[PDB]
Formats: structure tokens, C-alpha cells, sequence
């Protein structure tokens, strides 16, 4: 369930003349690919995840201190 | 019936009236777009017909 947003596809690099946006190529491969990675984590990672809110889930982390 | 042509709605890339090469330019004056300050030199310089032949190339005119 993760996604990301690439870019601006440049075939609209014209839409504007200037735009603040940012045009890439389209992908030239294939639009599907499968890949298997084997994963490694840790107990101590399984502690960290479940102990708080992390990463995304904590913005207000961004005040420091307390 | 002669319905048969088509538009299109996809936004178009620009190429230099010039030498053809793409284009990042167009000059607000003579409206010709233009690769690089080396053409753009050329443009303004032209012989005052020729920069509505440049547009009349592609079916533009000035007026």
C-alpha cells in the first residue's frame, strides 16, 4: 500500500510555459513488475514499532523537547 | 462526408521556426519561437518580410 508520486509526466512539460512542477520521462520498462526481497528486521525494531508512533505517525515529534 | 478530420487535444511541443531544433523561447516581438540567443540574434535581425514567412511556415500569422 505504499505510493509514490514520481512527477509530472513531460508529455504535459507544455501545459505551461512555466509551471513550478516538475516533468520526468514515462516509464519505459514494464508498468507491472514482481520482485521478492528477502526482508530482514529485528526483535528490537518490533520493540520500537510497538513501544510509540513512529516515523509519519508522529509529526508533532518535530517540536523537540518533551 | 467529409466530417472525417479530427482534433486533438493534447497540449503540443514547441520547436523553433528556425532551424526546427526544440524550443524554449518565444520572442514577444516578431512571435517567432526560437532555440537559442544566437537565432534569436538572427530573428531580430531579419528582413521585415521574412519573420511572418517564418510563421507562415507553420500557418501562423501575425494579423
Amino acid at each position: 500500500g505504499a505510493c509514490k508520486r514520481v512527477g509530472r509526466s513531460d508529455a504535459y512539460a507544455t501545459e505551461f510555459d512555466l509551471e513550478a512542477e516538475e516533468y520526468v520521462p514515462i516509464p519505459k520498462g514494464e508498468v507491472h513488475k514482481k520482485k521478492e526481497i528477502v526482508q530482514d528486521v529485528t526483535l528490537h525494531d518490533l520493540d520500537v514499532a510497538n513501544a510509540r508512533p513512529q516515523g509519519g505517525q508522529d509529526i508533532i515529534s518535530m517540536m523537540g523537547q518533551l | 462526408t467529409n466530417i472525417e478530420s479530427a482534433p486533438s487535444l493534447a497540449p503540443m511541443k514547441h520547436y523553433c521556426d528556425v532551424t526546427g531544433l526544440p524550443a524554449p523561447y518565444l520572442d514577444p516581438k516578431t512571435r517567432l519561437r526560437y532555440h537559442n540567443k544566437e537565432i534569436f540574434a538572427m530573428i531580430r535581425n531579419l528582413p521585415q518580410g521574412m519573420g511572418e514567412q517564418f510563421l507562415e511556415a507553420r500557418g501562423a500569422h501575425t494579423v
